């Protein structure tokens, strides 16, 4: 699983 | 002060520094901010052999993230940005670009390393609690009270990670979360018990 920061 | 040091000792077994030249003082500052996370979470990360990889360059230049080149991260539709340009990643792993901690440095998270690490805590330590029924009820009421409502108000795992970051970054952000999201604040408060 991967999750980015807030754009 | 002592649990801060204890958390830093735990992080010395989690944090991986990059090879070659990099900003040492800022790397240490990122670890210092991570040390504010409740020690119970950090010890869980350590037990799962989760590594917080600090990077001197793009995430996608690491072998394990090369598959994300050209890939638009979740919720980044229309930003024109791909994983090549994103300085932080969290989940099964954690990877962070040194120097991009602060809001505005290629992202709008309150703090890069806390946000990404919150994802790993959510996924590895808390078994995706952000997607549980309990938090989804809280996310439904307060998920749009921290700005970026089309990202935080849409993905509970992102609202959790960003709230987690507000809660642990510093005392100012902690107070802001309590006023804006009192039920989320209480949720994170109980989680740490």
């Amino acid at each position: 699983e991967v999750n980015p920061p807030v754009p | 002060s002592t649990t801060i040091q204890q958390n830093k000792d735990t992080l010395s077994q989690i944090v991986v520094f990059p090879t070659g030249n990099y900003d040492k003082n800022e790397a240490n500052a990122m670890v210092n901010r991570l040390a504010n996370i409740d020690g119970k979470y950090l010890n869980a990360l350590k037990q799962n052999n989760l590594k917080i990889k600090l990077l001197s360059g793009k995430l996608t230049d690491e072998k394990e993230y090369a598959y994300l080149k050209g890939v638009v991260p979740k919720g980044h539709e229309g930003t024109g940005k791909t994983w090549d340009d994103v300085p932080g990643l969290g989940g099964s792993t954690v990877a962070l670009r040194i120097g991009f901690s602060n809001k505005g440095k290629g992202h709008d998270a309150i703090n890069l390393e806390l946000h990404a690490t919150a994802h790993a805590i959510d996924h590895i330590v808390l078994n995706d609690i952000s997607k549980s029924a309990q938090f989804k009820q809280i996310f439904a009421k307060e998920g749009r009270s921290l700005g970026n409502v089309n990202f935080l108000g849409v993905y509970p795992e992102e609202f959790f990670a960003e709230s987690f970051a507000y809660y642990y970054l510093n005392q100012d952000t902690n107070s802001k979360l309590k006023s804006a999201c009192p039920q989320t604040y209480s949720f994170l408060q109980n989680l740490a018990k």
